[PDB]
């Protein structure tokens, strides 16, 4: 299970021309001097940190989930949540043949737990070393104004941090960081074999 | 940080310059500002031919950039009513540039 | 159950010159505006915010319930809670036929249990690998005047911090933010499997 | 039940003449200048604090109860506490023909438990899937002299704390809001099934 | 068991002129009278706090006590303690007729228990579906001078603070406001049936 | 039991002139100003703040106790501590005949316990409604002289207290107000039938 | 908050206007207030040929809207009996405005 991903954001989806307003507008010393590409390094660090502590991906990008067996018989949940239209399921065996499948499997989508879920209890069953491999699109939307909007000020407070002081030093907000986080993280009891 | 609880008239006059080179002040209205106003030690200061009453009132607004309506220039004054507050200076006194610290007299003649 | 919206809030309908008398700006400037870009991000990210601890709608914006299964064999409790007039049921199959159903299905009204429950002790049936999408619009009311008023102070008592300050700084009302959130909480008590 | 007001306040009820004398009268800079109208904007959003806090009314609004199923077999405690005259009981069926009664309850009027208390053991039984409804009028008078003067300055104490700070800012009077609100809360110690 | 009040205090009974010497506004002035709208306005805040905190009325306007179901077979205790000449006990039918009684009923005077037992071993009984509502004038005095005066102090400890402070601003005597008010509270310890 | 005073102080009998003296005498200001009848009004603030914590007179007003039955079979402790001879134990009938006793009980007087103590085993039985009334003179003496100094300091610490600061401000000392009290409270330890 | 214990006479003097432009005072008296006056550093100061003794006194008294009698202006003065209290200036000390600080001198020829 490597899950890396495909493509990277572009850097023109993120919003430096708002989050330069979220740093210092309607109040401040101006609109000021900000090195621009390093207000996006640390939107790219914000979001990066809250794609890590929520599970979720907030610009859908595309992702490669490729493992070697099934966890359950036919379940497979899905670690990145906020998923849409698996792009492929193609399975390469040992040697590299690569035979794609298009049915036997239906994607239940779902922000809680995103599944695979094949038809009836049947699936894709794994060439001896060949790694089965999904690729999927996970994240809200393609623009940063699809997000909901209590995640997207999560980034701004979090990313605001990064910019306002640098080394790791000290400084309880009613809904801060965290408190806009708790209701995006993943809630699981399970420590189990299932 | 500050419990803004006053509200201000700002005022800028426009210099009408004379034909000797002095301008001639107006001190039409700007709009109002919203602003806490923290007396100082005062006491009575001798004037011209006046026994001036001053008291210091560092007045705090929130802030903007310089080239905006919203700052208070220390070519303008403050007026609560008939109570002109002049203005000093301004400071910026957050860190984070939220607030502005401005400095005042009320030099009522007494 | 992914629970999208169809549409958004039209920002226009959000008082973003009543906010703008909340938090203390100018009367007669002649600028009047250099912060309408700004005001209502922090109106959005208040609301959405107090969104997803009530579990409450506040706009009534369309939403779109997208499941599979049904939660309990007729009742199916919708999550935004004040709702009204559920537009489609629209039942999906496994790809493609949608078929709109009358179905003979009720709803029931309530802040704490929007139910969608059945009269003929069995909701309308799912086509197996399909989904069942329910188009519905819940909230409060259209404008904002519509709100229950205390709800609408702890947007502006949240958006007017989020305006105050920019990064996670921290900073014991009576009714605070919280006070007035909690009787807008959804309370229970159930862990178990109905 | 969803318990939405009929018609709201007017506006004209609420004491803002009297708002701006408990704000800064007898003492304070002069009357000063304040957005009347926003002051109206925080007496609403303290009455409505207060109204959840306590399950009170207090300017005596229309109100409309549409609820399913009976709870008990007669009593149906009315939520809103200090009742006054049923408009109707008018009882509509699935298909909406709302057929009122006009007799076989008395309503029991008490500002601890106001009821509905049907005679004998009789109360209107519901059309399968035809919500009953009662439409009452609750609270204390019309005008805003008509309340206990001590819930009134639990109003006056909290609506000028949204005046004085607008962020949630930190600040144990011993008549204070908390203190005053006490003796009308609702007491209730019941868990259970009835 | 509603308890309204039939008349409110005429506001000229209050100590307006003394409660001025108590918060030391000032002797000679030509003006005198900026704060009289307002002094009774927290006069009448401070009494109906400490008439809720003691259950005591201290002025004597007369009550109207509306109910429905003996609380005791032949007891009935009344909520306001200081009572005196209990006017009627007008038994009111199920709609309408309003007969007045004289019904061989005494009354109890007790600043603690202020009964209204009856001497037949039962008190006059209730037209099913109709009220009995008793007319009393209950209070220490009719004017002020007629109060205990440690009560009448708790009042002016009280108003003072209300004067003093508008909003819920946080500020340990040996005998303050409460240690005051407790000798003129009801102790009860009953929680049961009877 | 309603024990109403018969008649109130005079007024006349109250220390002002001294407790100028122990307001600002040998050290302070001057005589300064103190707004003479407002000097009284503590005074008498003081003091019924410890007749109710010593259940003590201080003054030997006049005193009514009409109460419906005895407690015990003979004793009838009287509540006002330190008394001297009943002035008459009339006893009215259901209607008011007022039919007076002059024999058959003997006050025994005690600062502890004073009581009525008829002679033998029988006290004078109650008319059936006709409630017993006692009238009685309780205190020490006529004048301000004739008290226990130390109480009288306790009036004096009190009474200074209402009028250095006004509203319930915070502010130990070793026989304070609370010290002084002690020694004329009333110790008891039933909570039982007799 | 301050605790208001002194009783002190007001005195407003009315300005009969003289034939050469001063006005001649009289210090009629006004309406009391109750303060509190909490003393400064004192030290005697050289006067024109009087050897004046001098304290800061700060007096606190409550607020009033600035067109009403129980506003001290410092064209007025305070008296406690013989000891006048001159008015260098009112400031308004408490946040929320219940409070003004006044500024005395208790000069005293000694």
């Amino acid at each position: 299970m490597m899950l890396n991903e495909v493509t990277a954001v572009p850097g023109t989806a993120l919003p430096v021309a708002e989050f330069r307003d979220h740093l210092r507008l309607g109040t401040g010393f101006a609109d000021l001097g900000a090195e621009d590409a390093a207000l996006l390094s640390y939107l790219r660090a914000a979001i990066a940190a809250i794609e890590g502590r929520t599970a979720k991906a907030l610009i859908s990008r595309g992702f490669r989930l490729a493992l070697t067996a099934w966890r359950w018989g036919d379940m497979q949940t899905l670690p990145i949540a906020p998923v849409a239209t698996v792009t492929a399921l193609r399975l390469v065996d040992a040697a590299g043949v690569e035979t794609p499948v298009a049915a036997g499997w239906r994607l239940v989508p779902d922000m809680a737990r995103p599944r695979i879920e094949a038809l009836g209890a049947m699936l894709p069953m794994i060439p001896t070393g060949g790694r089965v491999e999904i690729d999927f699109t996970a994240g809200f939307g393609a623009s940063w104004s699809a997000l909901p909007v209590d995640l997207a000020q999560a980034v701004f407070l979090l990313a605001a941090q990064y910019y306002e002081l640098r080394h790791d030093g000290a400084a309880a907000m009613p809904f801060g960081v965290m408190a806009l986080i708790e209701r995006w993280r993943t809630v699981r009891v399970l420590g189990g074999r299932p | 940080r500050p419990r803004l609880n006053r509200l201000l008239v700002l005022e800028e006059a426009v210099r009408v310059a004379d034909g000797a080179g002095g301008h001639r002040l107006d001190w039409q209205a700007k709009g109002e500002v919203w602003a806490e106003v923290t007396a100082g030690s005062g006491s009575e200061r001798a004037g011209e031919f006046v026994t001036l009453a001053s008291v210091p009132f560092t007045i705090v607004v929130r802030a903007a950039p310089v080239g905006a309506a919203r700052r208070p220039r220390p070519e303008q004054r403050f007026r609560e009513g008939a109570r002109i507050f002049r203005i000093l200076a301004v400071a910026e006194r957050d860190r984070e540039g939220h607030y502005l610290s401005c400095f005042a007299r009320e030099e009522v003649v007494a």
